[PDB]
């Protein structure tokens, strides 16, 4: 993928995460699970929704094709009307199809970017208290509670609190 | 051994694909189809208004008063017109309806017409108005008949045909669509028989229109058993305008005329049925009942329709690329 | 307590917004409006040349020489034409000017005209030239008169209207726009009185053109007190071409005509009642002057000169700076 | 924001930095202030300016609408003219409107990219000689006079020079 | 110590593309999409040669100007080339009515067969052979007429009787035919050529009516003629029937064409040579695989789209930043 | 460059890397050289070709102008015909020209991001077992085998195996 997270350094998606586009998976002595980041998922939904209605609103005008009759001394204006109506047809067909190909390309990268920025956000919180694996997963250098896991997702993670304990096992 | 937190993204059972500039056939978790490719094959009321089914009559047959079209004879209101393609009742007595394409365009820009007697037969003095019938224009009941909107005026059993005169002063607020003709006999004998001798003219004028025509006698190929011809004409009397008519023969007088009321007009040539359904978007090949922005069905339609385009599919990815495990 | 370095970005007092595919009403620090909505409700000289103001005359009234249009009568140079919506002085003797839409088109394109006597009255022999007047076409100063570029020719007291002939050879470098007509009496009575009895015709030819009309006698609705009609006609006599005129009756003859100069402009005729002033403009729309550097224009599709591309839009503001997030004070 | 810097992990903007789009805020014993990074705001200005110019150039034709009259036997060609003119006006309105929505989205992305890159640049220099607070701010584990600050901004920071100080300061805390 | 580095490709390329942000940008790889080069001659399309009307205009060809005999007979063409300086057209002065519509209808064809529609014996009691003019010389004859028309004149002693003909189309193919109406300059000429009194020309079919009478007057001399002829054309539909009737001034159909139905008519100077094209513009042959062309919007066959651009180059590779060497 | 790698924090391209767009330069006691990353080069090639093809197909209709003539009474329809044909000509030239400028901007971005992403893939593997020189280069704190180079490339670098050799050197310094 283009930011490199999706079909990239995070090799696959999660059939398990049902409530959001972008999310967290955690494992600890108490269990394992999936949880969506409500903020960025909702941020994206509003984004995409806006894009889709922007496109629909702009495609709102239609061209009138008329099918008036032409006599047999009117071959030139009959032909002119046909080339005219087919010219506008060709332009709108091109507009619509091209807009869809480009927009699909950009919507995919948006999702890739948002995932990447989620990973950085956590990485930025944890620092040396955790080992960052290739695949977007962090291994804690300390025992992480459900409170601690939840503080990571909330963005309220207390780094100094675990720094010592992490230093030790990092040394073991 | 350590606890782990992972960043990742949604997957699902989707097999719906999209296309991007860079790649084809990309399965995406969520998408939206913007293009409608389906239709009900029938014609339906639009603004809670039924269309005019011409049935076995062409537009020519209907507004001239072709005797086999009596069903359409009175007042009319429409949301669009349906002319059936193989309709057989049109111009019955062979001739040319001048500025036909233009007439067809004027009719479709309308929404309603009221029929009324513009010129009573009594208008023209010293001339017969009861003998103007032909075996080329037969109603279902009788072999010899004429358009209901015109009078074929003809010489009294006593010669001759004198100058005849008529005027109409449009006092209403609506434009008036009317018609008339000029007979073109195959022979000088038919000429003499039906009208006098001498040079014949049909002259018509309003405040903005001038008309003058004379008989052009010759024998054309037989059409409906007729080697004669009639040149048909149409015009429009504006609110506030007067019509003067004068002739000493060869004139098909206007008998009946239409008050004309004028949005987007449609004349649909098709064979689809007209059913009791209602609708908001009608195309010549059927009804669209759909929320989608784009349609591939037809460029020709009346009502609020999605834009027509030649594409088979316009799907926008909303969701991320779908890769599951 | 320690030494800080921070990375950030500009902000400001800007309250100007833009839309983007993903989000509406974004405030940005810097932007540029590409569309112009402002205009001056007036007509200004184009390429330093004043437009023609037809005042109370129509285009027909002007080039036929309606007697009340004498303020315009003569030579005119223009960069475009303005016709007032409620002009009173057009065609004053009732009738059709044939191919009128195509005449308006030709005139527009359409730079200057030099008036001149194409057929002097002596051209027509044995007929009367002094009686061609009607109460339909008063001048401001006489109750009865007639168009300045035409002659209405009537039979002399002897009740024979002779065949009359006219020739004009264009031995010049410019086309000549000219007019003539065919009178249509409400009567044979009037017909016999005005013109000789018996079949009548107006024929006219040039190297590439032919024309033949005969009168269409009929009583028609009264207009300007006239039940008769005149059928007006127009042609263009190309350089090196010759006109031959031949009538036996009912000819309204060409008298004066126009050397016509065609333009390198595009040409415009504006139907409008906006004022006309001593001012120069690069762009003239039908609803006003534009004086702008902008790329797109709200105001009109119809213009002469250099104008921004017309568009429906309310506004086309382009972001150039970044999202504006100034710090909150209280 | 798409690169996540602007109104992202850098929460707000500086009304005080007035000489450029992207910049450094510094604080030290010698004092504090705002300095716009000049190389990258300059490239941004060049690019945005070219973008604006390109759009103005490609939009510099005009479809011609004409004032011609039509008689009432010319309903069909007059309608043909009207639909022809409306047809192009609709096409151009669409092009101009969509273009601005799209470019506006991308130009805001570009700015987000330069902020993020400027921050990525500084971070890779400082390494563990500094402490990451949030909001794009770094706290030094050593003394950093003006000479040192310019050196970060200039791209020439000397990590080895201050490594021992920074490492000892860290242990101490 | 051991190094590993990330980097990208560079090459000796000097081709530049433009960009919304940046103007003159050198890239490693790129594809030009526009063709600006043309062959400059007329060729065969679908292995069907064009028709070269040479010294004749469309009017001269199809009416049969006596000097146009080179083109007489059946013709099959892929497109038509009219030379801009062609001097052989309407020789006897007059108007060919609905000319533009006729030029458009012939342009829509690929083949005509010439055949005798009305044998001269059709018209009884008139002189069919006496009627040529010095306005229509052939190359060998000073006084001739169009090969598709018969200028019919009254027989040695007057008078000109009513004359009548019919043709029944019968066939699959449409018929294109022509006629005229003579307009003498004088009563005197009208009297000499035709009987005295009111004259008429009349023609009709199931769908069409014609009627005209002579407009007698002296027009400015054109090839020695102050008289005129009105020319006319029409198309007899398959199964339709034509009736012709006149007592004077008829310039009659003689030969007509069975016509077979996008085509083009190029007004140009270019030589027609022995070659094939799949794409032919009015200013040359395109032999390309490119998507756009700047040569011409007027063409036939399969051609790339026409745009007014000088170049459309499209970057495939990355920005080229080769290391410097002195 | 927008992701900042090309003509950015990696200042130059390698004329010596001829088998790919994006790559690795290694130097080791067993030799040195330039080696293209095949997977990301190939994907870039598929993408870019698809784009060129897609544009080619979307441009695959033509608007046809005509040879028709017009009388001196047909000036209004003659002009209608010209404005129409010039109108579609302007629309398609705009589309072509605008499309190319926009797609060139984005094809170069795409290349920039593939390089940047290759750079991140290696930096996250190496951590503090290597030192960041500038310009997209990393110097190992430990002896690196040809096999070690291959592990860093193909994505299977063994960090713990070298962490102690690396640390003894890192600050044995
Ligand atoms: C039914 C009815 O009441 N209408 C007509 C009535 O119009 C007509 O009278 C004409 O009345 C007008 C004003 O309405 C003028 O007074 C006409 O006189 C003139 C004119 O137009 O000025 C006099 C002029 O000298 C004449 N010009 C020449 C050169 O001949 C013209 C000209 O002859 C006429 O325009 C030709 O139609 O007329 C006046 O005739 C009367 C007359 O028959 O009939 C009523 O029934
Ligand atoms: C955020 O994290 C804290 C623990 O730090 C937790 O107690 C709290 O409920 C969380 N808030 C939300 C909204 O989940
Ligand atoms: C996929 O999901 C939808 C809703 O979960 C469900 O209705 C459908 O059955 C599923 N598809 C399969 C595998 O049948
Ligand atoms: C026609 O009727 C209107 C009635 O309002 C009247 O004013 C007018 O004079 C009449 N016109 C004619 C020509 O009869
Ligand atoms: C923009 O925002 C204002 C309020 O912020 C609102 O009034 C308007 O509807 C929005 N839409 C426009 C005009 O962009
Ligand atoms: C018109 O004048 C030209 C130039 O003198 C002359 O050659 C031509 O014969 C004249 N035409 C007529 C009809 O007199
Ligand atoms: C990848 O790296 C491992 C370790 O270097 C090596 O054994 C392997 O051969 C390399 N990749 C392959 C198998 O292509």
């Amino acid at each position: 993928g283009i930011f490199g997270a999706i079909a990239g350094f995070i090799e696959g998606g999660w059939t398990g995460m049902i409530d959001g586009w972008y999310g967290y998976h955690h494992e600890n002595s108490q269990g394992s699970g999936y949880a969506a980041d409500r903020e960025s998922t909702q941020k994206a939904i509003d984004g995409i929704t806006n894009k889709v209605n922007s496109i629909i609103n702009k495609m709102n005008t239609q061209f009138e094709a008329v099918d008036h009759e032409f006599s047999n001394l009117e071959r030139r204006i009959g032909n002119l009307n046909k080339r005219m109506e087919d010219g506008f047809l060709d332009v709108w067909t091109y507009n619509a199809e091209l807009l869809v190909l480009l927009e699909n390309e950009r919507t995919l990268d948006l999702h890739d970017a948002n995932v990447k920025n989620l990973y950085e956000k956590v990485k930025s919180q944890l620092r040396d208290n955790a080992n960052d694996l290739g695949n977007g997963c962090f291994e804690f250098w300390h025992k992480c509670d459900n409170e601690c896991m939840e503080s990571v997702k909330n963005g309220t993670y207390d780094y100094p609190k675990y720094q010592k304990e992490s230093k030790l096992n990092r040394q073991g | 051994p350590g606890d782990k937190i992972c960043i990742g993204y949604h997957a699902n059972n989707s097999t719906t694909q999209v296309d991007t500039l860079l790649e084809k056939n990309v399965t995406v978790t969520h998408s939206v189809e913007l293009l409608e490719n389906q239709k009900e094959k029938r014609f339906c009321k639009i603004m809670n208004k039924a269309p005019l089914d011409l049935k076995d009559c062409t537009i020519e047959g209907w507004i001239l008063g072709n005797p086999k079209c009596d069903l359409l004879l009175g007042d009319q209101s429409w949301s669009y017109i349906v002319e059936r393609p193989n309709a057989q009742n049109g111009i019955c007595y062979p001739g040319v309806l001048n500025e036909l394409e233009e007439l067809k365009a004027f009719i479709g820009s309308g929404e309603r017409v009221e029929r009324f007697e513009m010129f009573p037969k009594s208008t023209w003095a010293g001339v017969d108005t009861s003998r103007g019938v032909t075996n080329a224009c037969p109603s279902y009941t009788i072999d010899s008949s004429f358009y209901r909107n015109l009078v074929w005026i003809v010489k009294t059993d006593s010669a001759t045909y004198p100058v005849i005169k008529g005027t109409y002063n449009n006092t209403g607020t609506q434009p008036i669509l009317y018609f008339w003709g000029v007979h073109h006999p195959l022979d000088t004998t038919v000429q003499d028989n039906l009208y006098g001798s001498g040079d014949k003219y049909v002259r018509m004028g309003t405040e903005s229109m001038n008309f003058a025509k004379s008989p052009e006698i010759a024998a054309r190929p037989a059409v409906n058993g007729q080697r004669s011809r009639i040149d048909y004409y149409w015009s429009v009397l504006r609110p506030g305008e007067t019509l003067n008519v004068e002739s000493n023969g060869n004139l098909i007088a206007p008998w009946y005329a239409y008050k004309f009321v004028s949005k987007k007009g449609a004349v649909f040539k098709s064979d689809l049925p007209i059913e009791n359904c209602d609708a908001t978007c009608q195309t010549i090949t059927g009804v669209l009942r759909t929320n989608k922005t784009f349609q591939n069905v037809s460029p020709l339609w009346i009502g609020e329709c999605p834009k027509y385009v030649k594409s088979e599919s316009l799907r926008l990815a909303t969701g991320l690329r779908n890769v599951p495990q």
